Formats: C-alpha cells, structure tokens, sequence
C-alpha cells in the first residue's frame, strides 16, 4: 500500500489545492537531498519498488472518483486506476514495466497503452497542443469524469487524452514548480480557466535540463544559460540557480550530491 | 488500418495450419494483438507488444501465437487439428492497447481492429 493524498474539485479553494500540492510534494521527497536549496527526488537506481510511487485520489462534486499513480523519482504520472480497471502508460524499458505491475494489483482489468504520457504524443492524440489546452479548477473537474467514464465505455481517446494533459500538469507540473503552481493558484481565486501561457509551457519542457544544470552547476552559475520565457512570451535567459529558487521546487536525480 | 491474412481452408486431423496476419497503417510493435474465432465469435489467442506474454481459450497445448514485429506480422499456429476447431477465424488488434490483461484480454470489444475472417474446416 503506497501513500494515498485525497483532494476533491468540489469547494476547491486557493488554500485546499495549495495545503494539497505542498502534500504531493512531501510524500515525492524526503527533503534530505538538496542542492542549493532545491530538493531532489530519490534516485531512481537502488530505489526499492516498495517505495517507487505515491497515489493520488482525485474526486469532484459529481462524485465520481480516480486514482492516480505518481513515480517519485520524475513526480510524473505513470497510469490510473477507475473502478475495476487499471491503464498505465507505455513504459520505456523492462525496468518500468516491472515496477507498474506493483499497482493496482487487485484490479479485474489491467491495460497498458501503446503510447507514453509524454505531451508530444498526448497532444498528437487530444487533437491539440498544450497552450489551446485550458487548465482549472473546471477544467480538472472535467477530466476527472473523462477519467473515470473510460473505464465504463463512455470516454473517447481524444478526450482522454485531453485529460491526462489536464492533470500532469496540474498535479505534476504544479508540484515540481512553485511557479506553475502558483498559476493554478489564480486561476482558482478568480474562478477561472485558462491555457498555459508560454511561462508555464517552457517550464514544463525545460524541467530536465533545469534538473540537470542546477546539479551540474558549478557554484550556482551555468556553464550554459537557460533560455525561458515570461507571460507574455518574451525571452530571457537563465545564468543562475538563485533565480529559479522562489520557481522550481523538485528536480530529478542527476548525480552524486558534491 | 488494413490486414493481409493467410492460409485457411480445409485440413484433416491431427494436422496443422498456419494463420498469418500483416498490419498497416499502425504501430505494430506497439499493439496488443488476438486472435478470435466464431461458428457460436469467442477469444482463441492473444498476444502483447514484447510477445513476453500470451493468453490462450480449449486450445491450450495445440494453438500457440507468433509475431514478428519486423513485419507486422502475428500468427496464429494451430496443431493437432479437430473437428471442433471448425470456425471462421479472424486476427484482431489494438491500436490503443499493447498490453490487456484481466478478464478484458478476451473481450472483442477490447480490440479496435479485425480482418475479414477465413474459414478454417477440420474434416473427420
Ligand atoms: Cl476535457
Ligand atoms: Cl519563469
Ligand atoms: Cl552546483
């Protein structure tokens, strides 16, 4: 039995989503490996299975309710559980595809998709790219019944697809960036929803390599900058792990802690 | 997504037939593929993207499932041949899918893609 945090869209509030990503994050790290301040996940070599994911449970005011499994060394979602069914993710090599059959076990059906949860190919199968993609408390609400009707028969694979790209990033993306959550964050108080601007997007695809300068960094400086951009679209560079301090708050292991 | 099938028709008893299955346009590699049979349409064979895993029906120890990835190819080979194995026999796949397992393996309705069938008659 891996960790369970609860949260419901049903009276969400700014606080009741925020008291519940600073729970995700807890259960993802133990906060014993920092570097400059950042909390690193676990190291995905040595880690025993018994300690691999967390699970999510996300229920709405329909009273519908899904189960999401989380990996804790990328805080990335590999798969769910509606009802009598488990879907998982295509896993990348034999490794993960032993750890995912520890989940779930006592599902009747269990199925693993042709495709990874990656965004190029969720995108490819929703019919659209993350930034036409609007994200919410409303948004969440949704996808958490397109969740848990494609169990029951009632859920098309582009609308599924949707849905995953709807939650990764406001469960995944949020807990790894304090600056995505704090998005989430405002759409929530002023009850509205909206696709991620460019801020938000270049963060989520530059999560690795922000993993790996950080941690490769020598006294905080990069040897290459990391370009990114604002709100509005506008680029800038990153010289320097002191800035992305108050904005990233999880990064994957990518080496020994000197 | 289009299916080429061979080998069908009529066999003795005792003896063998090989059923062929080519795929395209989809990923191959990447799909869960079965093999059904009808008279009276049920799951026979099945077999996921690694070819790592198999499920059989009645036929166990006689019917075993092949792919080869390189191709797009899955067979269904089928020995010790009797007259109840007398169906119409038609490939089945997963664009969604590469791996069902549970009850759902043997649901038809797990597998979004089937060939025309081809008749399989084991005479006595
Ligand atoms: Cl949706
Ligand atoms: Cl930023
Ligand atoms: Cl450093």
């Amino acid at each position: 039995q891996y960790p369970i945090i609860n949260f419901t869209t049903a009276g969400a509030t700014v606080q009741s989503y925020t008291n519940f990503i600073r729970a995700v994050r807890g259960r993802l790290t133990t906060g014993a490996d920092v570097r400059h301040e950042i909390p690193v996940l676990p190291n995905r070599v040595g880690l025993p299975i018994n300690q691999r994911f967390i699970l999510v449970e996300l229920s709405n005011h329909a009273e519908l309710s899904v189960t999401l499994a989380l990996d804790v060394t990328n805080a990335y979602v590999v798969g769910y559980r509606a009802g009598n069914s488990a879907y998982f993710f295509h896993p990348d090599n034999q490794e993960d595809a032993e750890a995912i059959t520890h989940l779930f076990t006592d599902v009747q059906n269990r199925y693993t998709f042709a495709f990874g949860g990656n965004y190029d190919r969720l995108e490819q199968l929703a019919g659209n790219l993350r930034e036409n993609i609007e994200l919410g408390n409303g948004p969440l609400e949704e996808a958490i019944s397109a969740l848990y009707y494609y169990s029951t028969g009632g859920t098309q694979l582009p609308t599924l697809a949707r849905s995953f790209i709807i939650c990764i990033q406001m469960i995944s993306e949020a807990a790894r960036f304090q600056y995505i959550e704090g998005e989430m964050r405002t759409r929530i108080r002023y009850n509205r929803r909206s696709a991620p601007d460019p801020s938000v997007i270049t963060l989520e695809n530059s999560w690795g390599r922000l993993s790996t300068a950080i941690q490769e960094s020598n006294q905080g400086a990069f040897a290459s900058p990391i370009q990114l951009q604002r709100r509005n679209g506008s680029k800038f560079s990153v010289y320097d792990v002191s800035i992305l301090i108050p904005i990233i708050a999880l990064m994957v292991y990518r080496c020994a802690p000197p | 997504v289009q299916l080429a099938e061979t080998g069908g028709g009529l066999v003795q008893a005792g003896g063998s037939l090989r059923l062929s299955c080519a795929a395209s346009g989809t990923t191959f590699s990447k799909n869960a593929m079965a093999w059904f049979r009808q008279a009276k349409r049920e799951f026979v064979a099945g077999i996921n993207w690694n070819a790592v895993s198999t499920n059989y029906a009645s036929v166990k120890g006689r019917f075993t499932v092949s792919r080869d990835n390189a191709k797009n190819t899955v067979y269904l080979q089928m020995n010790s041949l009797k007259p109840e194995d007398t169906a119409v026999y038609y490939c089945a796949g997963s664009s969604i899918y590469s791996d069902i397992s549970g009850a759902a393996t043997v649901w038809a309705t797990s597998y979004n893609y089937w060939g025309q069938g081809t008749q399989v008659t084991v005479s006595s």
